[PDB]
């Protein structure tokens, strides 16, 4: 910003702690994450078709 | 005096059915014995299940399901059904459950052969109703319908391990 | 060195007063606060979507499972879930030929086809309702999946809209038919494939949940109420005040906004609010002029009445622009001097991902950023324990709310837009970022705006989702 004044921003970011949290399990349940993904993909669609067969 | 009811079904491919007709059955007024919301972990199993079918229970509910025919554990319940129906003379201490279309009537166990299967697989309101009144035309003892004894019971068991918990993160 | 404060997770009320968390579940336990006697489907559609809604229907009354019932419960079957009874008898069909859709299609501009096919399924309803002795509470519109594909707003080979079911209910607002357009691949999805040989519109392991939304929106139209909400004070209104704005030409837009209320369930009194040809969409600060602002308050002040013969003792208003000094003065002086009026602003355009140190979890659903009195945020997205998931897609954002004028509770109006979160009725999900004021706000303003020709719409909300 300037040849003499130069500003120092911290490269790491200011942390929360929160109070209440929850468990932690295993790995199936971001494999039921991505289930959620498919979710998303099958509720609701628009304008897919073309761009999708443009791909190949 | 028995009234317990108790129900018989093969674990864990069929939690949700028994937990639901647990839950109706407790919050309808009747109670209901399940190895669901009673048989939890660090306990004796069988002593208990034998104690309580031949000392207090006054119905019993097997559940016919296709993998609820073949395992040791609901057949060997099942014959201590049989025995203990034996001791007490009564026919209608066994109420059989029938839940998936896709076991034929034919390839079921001999003792839910004899008696006709209720009827909960196209549907589970006209089955749970039919499954009342035979239970109230069988004079069954009871206590007045509350639901707060089944939302104390679900707040109990099915929240043990879906909660937020009170630590630092 | 701030926190961040917890808010509980709202309550919803449940069969025989009891209090649950999930919507599913409890329904699945206890059902709907008031039954209602029985339902007759109507359909219209080509035989094949009668079949087709024929077995889906039969499907939805055998009890249907998923993959575990930890995030997508299982169906238990209408009947016990409900209390109410569906069945495939006493059922009306309309047919429509596919000969006219041959002879509607290659018509040069899509716009005239989307009109003539919505006004024939319009006039099909009506004469059907009209004729008809057998009444029909929801009417099932089975539209085919290639008139939703080839006849798209810029499908290639003015107060009307081009989107089919925002017309639909649009011109069936005049008439109070509750109606749901299904798509066709929704419940046809087991012979719906893709080019390649998949099914690209896929429920191979969540069609309990399509099986869910479509069992309670059809509980919800034909005019039971499913759930409501717990706790409300004596005296609060809510007022989710729509400020979505359309883009309609040199027709001038100005201010299309719309309210919703929530006064001591979660009955949605929507009552129009002013096109207001003053400050033409040059000018699109949505200024509410003293007297359209005093009209929309007299119309809230008259249903809260009607509903229920007390003056309310504060007034909730949500929305999701700044509030302007004249607006506010012009909603005080009508509003009496024992009640409150304190406006509420939720907006998603403000970036705060909060990210995890350990593991691979995000932000637990529920958690309170303050900054101020005045400004806060609410994490409503995330995971929830009951879930045991998150309902947010990857990382949640937060909704930025701001109190603008008048003293209440920061807390108490963060744990009341919470619970406010959870009343969404036409997807039967956990929880949603916006509020169903405002998530109902768009869609209500879609619906509005596709038909100027209305003067007085109903304010139910069957015809509406």
């Amino acid at each position: 910003v300037g040849s003499e004044e130069k500003i120092l921003i911290s490269n790491k970011p200011l942390k929360f702690f929160g109070k209440m949290s929850y468990v932690t399990p295993s790995e199936v349940t971001l494999e039921e994450e991505s289930v959620l993904a498919d979710i998303n993909n099958f509720e609701e669609d628009t304008e897919d078709l073309d761009e999708l067969e443009d791909i190949e | 005096m028995r009234n317990k009811i108790f129900i018989s079904h093969a674990t864990p491919e069929d939690d949700d059915f028994t937990r639901w007709l647990s839950l109706k059955l407790i919050g309808l007024g009747y109670e209901v014995w399940c190895d669901i919301l009673f048989l939890d972990k660090g306990v004796d199993f069988w002593s208990t299940i034998e104690k309580e079918i031949r000392e207090n229970t006054c119905k019993f509910l097997i559940v016919s399901s296709t993998a609820g025919n073949k395992r040791e554990g609901v057949l060997k319940e099942l014959a201590v059904a049989t025995k203990v129906k034996k001791h007490l003379q009564d026919d209608m201490f066994i109420i059989p459950l029938a839940i998936d279309e896709n076991l034929s009537y034919d390839d079921i166990n001999i003792e839910i052969v004899r008696l006709n299967a209720i009827d909960f697989k196209k549907s589970w309101a006209k089955g749970l109703q039919d499954l009342l009144d035979a239970f109230e035309k069988q004079n069954v003892p009871k206590k007045p319908p509350d639901h707060s004894k089944s939302n104390l019971l679900y707040q109990q068991i099915f929240l043990h391990d879906k909660q937020a918990i009170e630590k630092e993160e | 060195m701030k926190e961040l404060i917890y808010i509980e997770e709202p309550s919803i009320l449940f069969a025989h007063g009891q209090k649950c968390t999930d919507p599913r579940d409890g329904l699945a336990l206890f059902g709907p606060l008031n039954q209602i006697y029985g339902i007759k489907s109507g359909v219209v559609g080509t035989q094949k979507g009668l079949q087709i809604f024929k077995s889906y229907l039969d499907k939805i009354q055998k009890p249907i499972y998923n993959h575990n019932n930890i995030t997508r419960p299982m169906f238990p079957g209408f009947e016990a879930v409900f209390g109410c009874k569906w069945e495939s008898q006493n059922i009306v069909f309309k047919e429509i030929t596919d000969e006219e859709i041959r002879r509607y299609l290659f018509n040069a501009s899509t716009h005239k086809r989307t009109y003539d096919l919505v006004t024939l399924f319009n006039d099909k309803i009506i004469t059907a309702n009209k004729n008809d002795e057998e009444r029909v509470d929801v009417w099932f519109v089975i539209v085919p999946e290639e008139i939703y594909k080839y006849c798209r707003p810029n499908s290639v080979l003015y107060n009307y809209d081009a989107q089919f079911h925002d017309q639909l209910k649009a011109r069936l607002l005049e008439h109070t038919i509750p109606t749901q357009i299904l798509r066709e691949s929704t419940l046809a999805w087991r012979d719906f494939k893709n080019t390649f040989g998949a099914p690209i519109r896929d429920f191979s392991k969540i069609e309990g949940h399509l099986a869910w939304t479509i069992s309670t929106a059809a509980y919800y139209k034909a005019g039971g109420k499913p759930w409501k909400l717990g706790d409300i004070r004596p005296g609060v209104c809510y007022l989710g005040l729509v400020y979505k704005k359309i883009e309609k030409s040199k027709n001038p837009q100005n201010a299309c906004c719309a309210a919703q209320m929530f006064l001591d369930n979660g009955d949605g009194t929507v009552f129009k609010g002013e096109v207001g040809p003053w400050y033409n969409p040059e000018k699109g600060e949505y200024h509410l002029k003293p007297k359209e602002a005093k009209a929309l308050l007299t119309q809230a002040l008259e249903s809260y009445k009607e509903q229920n013969k007390s003056y309310p003792k504060e007034v909730f208003i949500h929305a999701r622009t700044r509030f302007n000094d004249e607006e506010w003065n012009a909603f005080n002086e009508v509003t009496p001097k024992n009640t409150n009026l304190v406006g509420v602003t939720i907006t998603k355009s403000k970036p705060l991902k909060l990210y995890k140190t350990e593991g691979a979890f995000p932000i637990m659903r529920g958690n309170a950023y303050i900054v101020d009195e005045k400004k806060a945020f609410l994490w409503t997205l995330g995971f929830v324990p009951k879930l045991q998931s998150t309902l947010s897609m990857e990382v949640p954002n937060p909704i930025f709310i701001e109190i603008n004028k008048g003293e209440a509770e920061i807390q108490q109006v963060l744990k009341d837009i919470l619970a406010l979160t959870k009343l969404n009725y036409n997807a039967c999900i956990y929880a949603d970022g916006e509020p169903v004021t405002l998530r109902f706000a768009n869609k209500i303003g879609e619906i509005l705006t596709a038909s100027t020709e209305i003067k007085t719409p109903p304010l139910a909300f069957k015809y509406y989702i």
